[PDB]
Parts: C-alpha cells; structure tokens; sequence
C-alpha cells in the first residue's frame, strides 16, 4: 500500500512539474509584453518630457 | 484614424508627439495582451 502511495506521489509531482514550467513560460512572455509597455511609455511623452 | 496614421507614419517618432500617441496606444495593446497572459494564467493556478 505504501508503494502505491508513493507512485502516485511521484505522478503528482510530475505533474506539479509541467505545471511550473508552464507558469515559468507563460511569465516570461507577460515580461516580454509588459518590457515592450514600459519601452513605449518611456519612449512616449518626450513631447510633454 | 489617427491612430493608424501614427503607426504608419514614417516621421512619427521625430518631429510631432505622433510618438508620444502612438507608444500610448501601444501601451494599450500590450494592456491587452497583459490582460490576454493573465486570462491565460489563471488556468495554471486553477490546475496548482
């Protein structure tokens, strides 16, 4: 029974992994966005600067 | 309109605040996607 439970602990953790991974990639590309934001905005207002 | 004459002018970003307007409305757009990446990330954290 013990050894059942650990494998399924281990399938969990799997998944728990794909899920990080996941989140980790999914940032970076919300990073990339909100980079490209702050670029524009610094970039703008240079007839109000 | 006058939005997508801000993206299509080549002088916008020297002379006018066509610049200014425009990296506006492209702070908008990336509002956009940012909302469009949260709506994409609550997936992860309904799964977690």
């Amino acid at each position: 029974t013990s050894i059942d439970s650990m494998t399924e602990m281990m399938n969990i953790q799997t998944e728990l992994a794909a899920v990080s991974q996941s989140m980790a990639d999914k940032m970076a590309q919300t990073s990339d966005d909100t980079a490209d934001v702050r670029d524009h905005l610094a970039d703008f207002d240079d007839f109000f600067r | 309109p006058i939005r997508n004459y801000l993206y299509w002018e080549p002088h916008c970003y020297d002379i006018p605040m066509c610049w200014s307007m425009r990296s506006i409305f492209e702070s908008i757009d990336g509002i956009n996607t940012m909302s469009d990446d949260f709506q994409e990330l609550v997936p992860e954290m309904r799964r977690m």
